[PDB]
């Protein structure tokens, strides 16, 4: 962990996070999941499994985000408190 | 007993006392100020030598200057003529409207009552206002975190709140501006005037005003809080009352202890807070309970820190709280006031064995039919508001009646919205709501049940708009 | 005589170890062999630490240190408009000495809850971003705060051009002087960032404190105060100042420094505990006094500069909450081309339309639950192909009023000149446009008006609001300034 | 936020890859027409 | 007079004088040494005792020790005859070639010039470097800041600017050695005796050589680059002559004093460097400035720790530039050289009324167009190159033009590259841009672009390109 990691990573899968939301509704509207898996190796359909898809996907970056939020003020607290520490015992030495 | 100021570093003062030495936490005056400066006792160094915190600058301060054991800690006019008033850290009128004639005076140092003075019993702090009493009750005697910014109806719900409880409860109120600005804080004193719950005329004043500004020092910001706390104190083990204590932003309370702590060279905890920071908090939440002569409630406005609801801060609030009431511009926007979220506040009491099944089943019920209208939302704009079952028509429309029947018009509120402000009795709301959940008022248009007090009003409503 | 004069014991890093010296006051100045001055933080027992201002090179052990009893004093008054000191009232311009017709302390008092009374006077930036969504009242403590670079100074140059406007008038209620206090800025800055406040001939009312990164510590440290000061004689005098606090982020960093150097009890981020003590008292010196007072008032505008706009640090929470409001800038902002690089959805005034005149905030209002409605649909954007009418049409006017508040730096506006600019976008005109003209729309609509239709913008302002008659003589302004635009 | 999901690894190799794959048989796509031209 | 050592810890030293107490910046001659060793006043602990920053090594020192007190600060030699010298710290000559007998010596302690005597002209100052001169311009007479994590450009970057403006300057040229490698100080030195602004038989040398490298105790590296900020301050003043001073990695200023900070007492503070970082950097850069009486045109190399640019040591120095050049691994990585990044580099006089609207405007439309594109990296990061309208994926396809085209081969990197090193003039460069913002090459390959000079080359280059397919 380092809260420059975390911060990219959380930034990033929070963008990707919302690509797939508007992919799910534009979907709705109207990859596919498994749809085009099956026939090769053998709409409505089409659009069903998008929609599927990036609602599944969408939820899925939610979950990793709330994951990593709570890994970032976690860690976010731990840098705070080494800085503090260091600061002291600096301090105490002199 | 006089001692002579020995050392000064900043809101830092070390007094030497050749003789009697004051405890802990006992109030010394400096002698030779315009204003008065008041040193809390922190620390015996030894050599007859003590260590305090100044409620005010420092500045002028000299080694060697008199300063007086004023026997004992810091203490401030109680009674009623304080409410209406506005009160500094140390008891001093700032409102200018000279002296504050008590006959009364404490220490705003108490111990917590003993266990043998707990109450076993848990009741419920009836506010009138329908969401809270529903949906995430005060429990009397009880810490309710206070959630949202500002310009989401925080002030009106404060004062409102000061109403229905004198209204409905006799007991008065504090406000304890812990770090408050000089601004809002002057803001909120008008803003009350033409409110009601203060008066500048006849005793009919409401509520007690303590600040504890924050271009005051961390010594002062930090005990604001009990000086407030010792305020409403009076009231609960003087008058029996059931009083209401607000803390705005009980975040810089403990930010507030933890300067302190760091002025006195104590070494931080994690987050760099304050290693007192459990018992800081501790100390001065304990003061709030419910006493064989009656209780205090408190409503304190709490920050999130980064968000993060695991910060030390917060979490060590947490702990303490009995509800937290969320307001929400989301909510704000849509027009319904008060702007509580009805799924995001809560309460620890919301339990049968404690608001009785009846108020629990209601209570779920709303809670669920609008979880259930919430997820909707995609289906309805998407896949169209046209394929709903009819248990899918049924939750939307009648959520939507909850949702606004959630609305009420405060009597704060009355000197602009030109509206008859309304008290619901807790009976009313149960019934309101539990009707509404069974079909009853299906037959009805949604604006029906938006702000109005009991479920009467609803149907009145109606009728007239046809 | 170790009750009024004293001899150094030690001295290092702009802090000397003073004996004797028994009388002095916390917070008083003292004198050095060498004539140099010094600030007297801590009062200890057996020593005075004496806080430095200046290179200590001229202390030496032993030299005397004799009280001066005039505390920390600086130069106040009209006399300092256009005129560049340094952190204690000197000048440092050349241009000569000033009048100092009289002073006032540093360390002074903030005036207590009742001597004020609400925000209600505007307090014009000039930038159409700030003054239609982030509003800001005479007596408001608002801060500017982003990452390096990213205009922070900008949006307070601009705000003091601003008020030549209603500084060469007659209508001396709104005259505004302005105080620009740079603290640990380079000298070379500086002196660019006057020579634009002069070639804009706005000097001749603004004051400049400058404690550049060579100064020592504490005069780093006290510039902010005595240029809070020197705003408070107007502020009592019933005129109204404006003061610029260049990042007090550098401040705080001196105030460590001194903190460290005498060995008090560091903590987050080594700061000293009464760091937040240091930024409430001088952020609270702001305010808009009553008409009992004279009406004056003191508003302020301190800089934060945040590190890859961590906000939850330290010193930036600090001042957030000390002030009234933010208008937060961003990198990401910038070079896309929203300039000034605003962000409307983080920055907030919580003063809002109470300073605000009507003429404002009708457009205002419907054009923020707009840019909302805008910040939702957001991401829709480059993948929505085949989105609804309703939302198209929400991205539409999304983009249409963000290059609105697209404003020149160094080029202020009169609320009214803003509003009837404003206007046009609300109300559609700029619907059918293509994105990358509005500028050139703005700045070719905008001069027009200007200049073919004064008393239709004094209108707007008299009448407070958007009448229906001049509602009536904008809508065929606009449609045909338009129509010729696109031919 | 402009561009994080390229400022980390996995997703970005790919962003990276599809990138440059498609830019690379266009220039070619490009390149001959040249010729032509 | 005459003090005694009385405490040694590391480059930290304590001497006792009985006599006069030196005051505080004096420099200290410690007797009883084959080399001479200079130690700096730095406190004044009480009871007659001094601290002191060494000069140089501390081994060998004994308790009791003499120390003979100089009278003043630092002084070294200045004047036209340290030109083509390589000096220490201390002003000793260490290029062998014997003393600099020079007929002044200034304290490389001073006070910054005052504020009345600060210029305000500006007036763009051209390198050659597409990038540097499109979107963060630099200024005759300014102070240049070259910010980037470790080997992402900072060297070759400052070397290039040295082959290309001073080579070509009318006048003196200071570079100074901070905490680098002494293999760089090897190469640098050679390199110019090469190109000839180094003369070793003669006196038409242009540039003056300060050392302090890595090897080198804190204390050191520490002064140097005052030392060789005072050399240049000479040719600043007593000639009003234009003078240019590089110095190599002034993060090595602070570092130096980020490794004594503890053994002089102070309390640590934010991410351990000392409280005094930003005024020392202070009352140290406001010095490095052009004022009234003649200019400085400075290019100071900025070390960034762990690529950090939050971190206070960088974090504290932009003020102090009118003109920055940010380097970015993440650009390096892509093969792209000079590193610099777009969307971070900035500059004082990118103002439309100081180089005109044509050239602001294709800067702001390069960086506008590449922020775009920042945008699309993350969308088709997920979609791929097929869903962008063609209106987007156009733009995809100019900003990587335009990204490749920022990119420039260095003399100076000939034996990196491979290539021969280009220098293309500014009007070229706008064109370059204005062209391909234009759309009119949208028919040549990106690869067309990447390492060039004039926007010309791109089409040949395109050409060869067509051929050889
Ligand atoms: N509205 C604007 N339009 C165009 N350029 C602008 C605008 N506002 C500011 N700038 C430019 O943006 C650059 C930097 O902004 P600046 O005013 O220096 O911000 P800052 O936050 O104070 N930076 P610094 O304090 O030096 O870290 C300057 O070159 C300004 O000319
Ligand atoms: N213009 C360039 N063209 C090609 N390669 C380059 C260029 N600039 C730097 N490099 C490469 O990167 C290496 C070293 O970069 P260099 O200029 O020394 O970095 P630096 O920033 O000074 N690093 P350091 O000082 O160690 O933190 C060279 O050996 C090259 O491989
Ligand atoms: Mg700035
Ligand atoms: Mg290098």
């Amino acid at each position: 962990a380092t809260l420059k990691d975390i911060t990219r990573r959380l930034k990033s899968i929070k963008n990707i996070q919302k690509i797939t939301k508007s992919m799910k509704m534009v979907a709705a509207a109207k990859l596919c999941g498994a749809i085009h898996s099956s026939v090769a190796k053998q709409t409505t359909s089409e659009q069903s499994a998008r929609m599927t898809a990036m609602d599944n996907a969408s939820k899925n970056a939610s979950e990793m985000i709330d994951k990593l939020t709570l890994t970032f003020n976690r860690t976010r607290q731990a840098v705070i408190t080494k800085e503090l520490i260091e600061i002291i015992s600096g301090a105490a030495a002199l | 007993t006089t001692g002579r100021i020995v050392a000064v570093i900043g809101a830092v003062v070390d007094v030497q006392f050749d003789e009697g030495l004051p405890p802990i936490l006992n109030a010394l005056e400096v002698q030779g100020r315009e204003t008065r400066l008041v040193l809390e006792v922190a620390q015996h160094l030894g050599e007859s030598t003590v260590r305090t915190i100044a409620m005010d600058g420092t500045e002028g301060l000299v080694r060697g200057q008199k300063v007086l054991d004023s026997g004992a800690p810091i203490r401030i006019p109680v009674g009623p003529e304080t409410l209406g008033r506005i009160m500094n850290v140390i008891g001093e009128p700032i409102d200018e409207r000279g002296p504050i004639k008590t006959k009364q005076f404490a220490a705003i140092h108490a111990e917590a009552p003993e266990f043998v003075e707990m109450s076993v019993e848990q009741e419920i702090l009836v506010t009138g206002i329908k969401v809270v009493d529903l949906l995430a009750p005060y429990a009397k005697g009880g810490k309710i975190g206070l959630f949202g910014g500002a310009g989401v109806g925080k002030t009106v719900l404060i004062m409102e709140l000061i109403n229905n409880v004198a209204k409905a409860h006799g007991g008065y109120s504090v406000f304890a501006g812990v770090g408050e600005r000089t601004r809002e804080g002057n803001d909120l004193y008008h803003e009350m005037i033409e409110s009601g719950v203060i008066n500048l005329k006849d005793a009919t004043s409401k509520v007690a005003l303590v600040y504890g500004q924050m271009n005051e020092p961390p010594g002062a910001r930090a005990r604001v809080a009990l000086t407030g706390l010792t305020v409403a104190e009076y009231f609960r083990d003087q008058e029996g009352q059931d009083v209401l204590l607000f803390i705005d932003n009980i975040f810089r309370f403990t930010q507030a202890g933890s300067e302190v702590s760091a002025l006195l060279g104590r070494i931080p905890s994690a987050v760099g807070y304050q290693p007192t920071l459990a018992t800081d908090m501790g100390t001065m939440q304990e003061r709030i309970t419910t006493t064989k002569k009656g209780s205090i409630t408190s409503v304190q406005a709490i920050y999130v820190p980064a968000d993060d609801l695991t910060d030390p801060a917060p979490a060590t609030t947490f702990a303490h709280l009995d509800a937290t009431t969320v307001l929400s511009r989301a909510i704000a926007e849509l027009g319904i006031y008060p702007a509580v979220d009805p799924l995001d506040s809560t309460s620890r009491i919301m339990d049968p064995n404690i608001v009785g099944s009846e108020h629990y089943d209601v209570a779920r019920g709303v809670q669920k039919i609008l979880q259930d209208y919430k997820s909707l939302q995609d289906i309805i704009a998407i896949l169209g508001m046209d394929e709903l079952s009819e248990e899918d028509k049924l939750t939307v429309s009648r959520a939507r009646k909850i949702q606004r029947f959630l609305s009420q018009p405060f009597q704060v509120a009355e000197v602009f919205t030109g509206h008859l402000g309304k008290l619901v009795p807790l009976k009313e709301t149960i019934k309101g709501f539990q009707q509404i959940l069974a079909g009853e008022y299906d037959h009805l248009p949604e604006q029906a049940f938006y702000m109005v007090g009991p479920i009467e009003e609803a149907v009145a409503k109606a009728d007239k708009l046809a | 005589d170790l009750e009024e004069t004293g001899r150094v014991l030690s001295i290092g890093d702009g802090i000397a170890r003073v004996h004797g010296l028994r009388n002095v006051q916390a917070e008083e100045m003292v004198e050095f062999s060498s004539g140099l001055k010094g600030m007297s933080l801590n009062l200890e027992p057996d020593n005075v630490g004496v806080v430095v201002f200046g290179n200590d090179k001229l202390i030496k052990e032993g030299d005397i240190v004799k009280r001066t009893g005039a505390i920390v004093d600086v130069p106040v008054g009209e006399e300092l408009l256009g005129r560049v000191v340094d952190a204690l009232g000197n000048a440092i311009d050349g241009k000569g000495p000033i009048g100092s017709k009289a002073r006032r302390r540093v360390g002074l008092k903030a005036p207590g809850i009742i001597p004020r009374i609400s925000v209600r006077e505007p307090m014009q930036t000039g930038i159409k971003a700030v003054d239609s969504l982030v509003p800001i009242g005479r007596g408001q403590r608002e801060l500017i705060i982003g990452d390096r670079q990213t205009g922070k100074t900008s949006i307070a140059i601009d705000t003091i051009i601003n008020q030549k406007r209603f500084n060469d008038g007659t209508d001396e209620k709104k005259k505004l002087y302005c105080i620009y206090v740079a603290i640990g800025q380079k000298r070379s800055t500086v002196a660019q960032l006057v020579k634009r406040l002069t070639d804009a001939d706005a000097m001749k009312y603004t004051i400049v404190v400058s404690a550049t990164a060579s100064d020592a510590a504490p005069l780093q440290y006290l510039a902010p105060y005595s240029g809070c000061s020197m705003g408070e004689y107007f502020r009592d005098n019933g005129k109204h100042a404006l003061i610029i606090y260049d990042d007090l982020s550098k401040q705080a960093v001196a105030y460590r420094q001194m903190s460290l150097l005498l060995r008090r009890p560091p903590g987050r981020e080594a700061y000293p505990g009464d760091v937040f003590y240091l930024h409430s008292r001088l952020l609270e010196r702001a305010a808009k006094m009553n008409d009992a007072f004279g009406g004056g008032s003191l508003t302020a505008l301190p800089v934060i500069e945040t590190q890859a706009g961590d906000v939850s640090a330290y010193i930036p929470t600090n001042v957030i909450s000390i002030t009234d409001g933010q208008i937060f800038l961003e990198t990401e902002l910038f070079y896309k081309g929203i300039r000034p690089a605003i962000n409307v959805g983080l920055s907030v005034s919580r003063v809002g339309s109470a300073a605000q005149t009507r003429a404002m905030k009708q457009v205002a209002g419907t054009m923020k639950l707009e840019l909302a409605q805008y910040r939702e649909v957001a991401a829709f954007a480059q993948f929505g192909s085949d989105l609804d009418a309703a939302t198209q049409q929400l991205l539409s006017r999304g983009v249409r009023l963000t290059e609105l508040l697209k404003q020149g730096q160094y080029s202020p506006m009169a609320i009214e000149e803003q509003v009837a600019v404003i206007y046009a976008g609300v109300r559609g005109y700029l619907d059918k446009l293509e994105p990358s003209k509005i500028t050139k729309f703005e700045n070719a609509f905008l001069s027009h008006v200007i200049s073919q239709h004064q008393a239709l913008l004094g209108k707007i302002r008299t009448d407070g609001k958007i009448s229906e008659e001049s509602d009536a003589k904008l809508k065929e302004i606009v449609t045909n300034f338009l129509a010729g635009f696109e031919a | 936020s402009g561009d994080n999901v390229r400022s980390s690894a996995g997703a970005v190799r790919d962003a990276g890859g599809a990138f440059g794959k498609r830019e690379q048989a266009e220039e070619e796509r490009y390149f001959r027409a040249r010729a032509k031209e």
